[PDB]
């Protein structure tokens, strides 16, 4: 019962591969054994997808799992339509109806409009950039344009690294000039995370700033940054570690070597990955509903040509994909079941806050249900402004003699003195700079005086 | 140029909703400042009353913190009442 | 019950338009008396002024017999003036 | 395809693309060194071994609205050509003052489309905005327009721009006398001698 | 006003400078007394000039 | 004794409350307090007696 499953993981993803090796060994039985043949390619490069693809095709594996980007995912999408293949991917879903195409990664939109919902954003700013695809982009602009919101849609992808100094901070400037204090960063980590570093730099990171960040790794990457910022951070969780699953998981994860199994070696794990161990399990019960059924799906030959015209694709494939769309399994990213065309539903999508202690789960989404809410949760010298004035304010023969509020006597003083004592507070009187009262000047529109 | 209390009325409702914006979620504490700088610039009839009071009077009690989009939705369509006195 | 000076105007000009077309060629000459009367149905401000005093202006100075339509579709736009004064 | 040309070895291609396969022909042709000539969009990056013969259109939309003053306006859109128009459009609309609602066409089937255009323009009402910008294959073009005659909102107070470079190639004889402004772009122009000798050529 | 005299073949701009005099006039209300042909020919003339 | 609601009442409270209500836009019914009093606290129960 050797079953031949491809798949593709991009130079550099190790702790994916390495959660997908802890995936072949939890979900390994006696009945049968996946026999995965690995090939690392060039993610973002479309030749190099369809070369891998026909590569697997032509080796005949049942299966396969991988990951696809903007440029790439069409190339994937049309090649396993065509030949029946499946294809299981934690990246980005799809929009669309893409059949054989199993997507273990949930559709953020529903979780980031209810959050905005929540918090009551009647205008902020969205930066996006083009790697999962706009999708998200065409979602927030016409609930923008059903709710009357103002959104400023900013595309940071075209902006380039090695000429991006004054950039951003010219972003942030014309961001501040209408006052918007309100952001939402929907961005792959890396990019974030320069943002991040540009918004510290910059210190716009102080209070009275509120960031969003859309995605489901918001715990995966370094939140101590901003932390002590003093701004608001929210993001969306899809690995609760409070589990026993996942806790335990966690337990025979962090006693692995890293020698062995590449950056496994840690107290939590990229929702990625997860979703890749998930993912093999999805695979194993699969094909154990499909051997419980008593269906055969071993091939006759070779699948010979893929790109061989006209293309003529398998039976089995189609049974293959109804075994994988009908799995309902219990594990990392919470419920796992698909719809007929391969979508995630009934997934929970655990809406967290930063704060000064760290992190915290203030509620969860539902695809139903939408937004839920999880449980609820000295004395400064006062400035006294005033203007000299006859007998309010005038200043003492000795006053040279003098400091701080001995110098000035008057009405104003001692009325001063009488509010302090009952409000029960420290206060410094001050002259007014401009000498005036209060006014609008025509001119600059500027509120000058006390 | 020749004044005109219509094109003043619909200056007055774009300008203080434009000037509230940058007050988000402050948004119920500066109506009246936004409503001065609008009245400045969409110019009055009589510089106590403004360029439409009544459309002050309705904001001003409506508005809510980030409630401001629906408030001013709501508002913006409200007789201003008499702009001489 | 507020005014709102936009809806008068309106309301002023709907009125003296549809007031002179009852009269067909007489047009430049009533302009007045169904200004009176617009001023009348839809209240004023200042009784001297009317309701819209510039398209009343406008209508008088622009209409000749027979050219109301186009005449009217030209002014029913002007700036209405001070209304208090 | 593309591999079929390449096994029959061919020294260049001449083709389409759309927002889908775009990435495909310009990977392939990158990697084997063929050369691919197109009239489709361009496409927004540095891809080697692609000749793009359509022109770039965001500037003369970009200055055009510049040159109408246009404050606010409505943006409509579809997914076939790409987002590209739409986020120039949208960071220049962040970098000016201008208020743009984006609305996607696109995902609408036209098999059951009559109150979509409806409620679409019914939520235009609510804006009670008159200026509006298609960005659309003239297809969409010329549904969007029927659909803006039913309702009777190409009357005069309303001003459409519609961008392309194929303005005189869908039918405007529709909107002509409606006595809405009406603005868009042409790539070619028929009274250059070149184009009048080609036309007579052509019409025989 | 006679619209039966109109010949098919030159009717085009007829029915523009006959809702332009009426343009003059400032008539918006209009009873149509016709054949159901001539009835959708004046109403797609109307949709065309969008009274 | 001949008239009804508002008209009932003359007064420099009641031109002041017609010009406050015209001012903030609402209608007004004017109603003379139950215990007759204006305020106060009564230091035993602590209730507000009057307007
Ligand atoms: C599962 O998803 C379906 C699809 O929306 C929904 O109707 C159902 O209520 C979901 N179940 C739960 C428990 O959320």
């Amino acid at each position: 019962n050797s079953i031949q499953i491809g798949g593709l993981f991009p130079r550099g993803a190790d702790q994916e591969y390495s959660a997908f090796r802890v995936g072949m060994v939890q979900f390994s039985t006696s009945e049968f054994r996946l026999t995965p043949h690995i090939d690392n390619l060039e993610v973002a490069n479309s030749f190099a997808v369809t070369n891998a693809f026909c590569s697997q095709f032509s080796r005949g594996v049942y299966a396969i799992f991988g990951f696809y980007d903007k440029k790439s995912v069409n190339t994937i999408t049309s090649f396993c339509g065509t030949l029946h293949v499946s294809f299981i991917t934690p990246s980005f879903p799809t929009d669309g109806t893409h059949p054989f195409v199993i997507q273990m990664r949930p559709d953020l939109k529903g979780a980031l409009l209810s959050l905005i919902e929540y918090y009551q954003w009647d205008k902020f700013a969205y930066l996006y950039d083009s790697d999962r695809g706009l999708s998200t982009l065409q979602a927030v602009l016409d609930s923008a344009a059903e709710k009357k919101w103002q959104v400023t849609a900013i595309n940071v992808g075209n902006i380039n690294n090695d000429k991006k100094d004054e950039t951003y901070r010219s972003l942030f400037q014309d961001l501040e000039l209408k006052g918007e204090r309100r952001v939402i960063l929907d961005c792959e980590r890396d990019k974030v995370n320069d943002i991040v570093d540009q918004v510290i730099t910059i210190g716009k990171h102080v209070k009275g700033y509120h960031y969003i960040i859309a995605n489901l790794g918001f715990t995966d990457g370094d939140l101590l940054k901003i932390q002590f910022g003093g701004a608001e951070v929210s993001g969306f969780q899809i690995v609760d570690y409070d589990d026993s699953l996942v806790s335990k998981f966690i337990e025979r994860w962090s006693t692995l070597e890293e020698k062995e199994y590449p950056g496994a070696h840690t107290a939590t794990i990229k929702y990625t990955s997860a979703l890749t161990y998930d993912a093999v399990q999805v695979m194993t019960e699969a094909f154990r509903n499909l051997r419980k059924q008593r269906i055969e799906i071993s091939r006759r030959g070779n699948a010979g040509d893929c790109l061989a015209n006209p293309a003529v694709p398998w039976g089995q494939g189609v049974e293959i994909e109804r075994a994988l769309k009908q799995v309902q399994v219990e594990g990392l990213s919470g419920n796992i079941k698909f719809d007929q065309n391969g979508k995630r539903i009934n997934y929970t999508i655990n809406i967290m806050e930063l704060k000064t202690n760290g992190p915290r789960k203030i509620g969860y989404w539902s695809e139903v249900d939408k937004m839920v809410v999880t449980l609820t949760e000295e004395q400064k010298t006062v400035v006294v402004t005033t203007i000299l004035e006859s007998p309010y304010v005038m200043m003492k023969k000795n006053h040279e003699m003098l400091e701080g509020n001995e110098r000035y006597e008057g009405y104003c003083v001692d009325l001063a003195a009488e509010i302090a004592k009952h409000c029960g507070f420290k206060y410094k009187l001050t002259i007014v700079g401009d000498g005036k009262y209060g006014a609008r000047d025509a001119d600059t529109k500027i509120w000058n005086g006390m | 140029g020749p004044a005109d209390c219509c094109r003043m009325k619909e200056c007055c409702t774009d300008r203080v909703n434009e000037c509230l914006q940058r007050y988000s979620g402050r948004e119920d504490k500066f109506v009246s400042f936004c409503y001065q700088e609008a009245t400045v610039t969409c110019g009055s009839f009589n510089e106590i009353v403004g360029c439409c009071y009544g459309y002050q009077m309705c904001m001003i009690r409506v508005v809510k913190p980030n409630s401001l989009s629906g408030a001013h939705e709501a508002c913006k369509t409200v007789s201003c009442g008499n702009p001489c006195a």
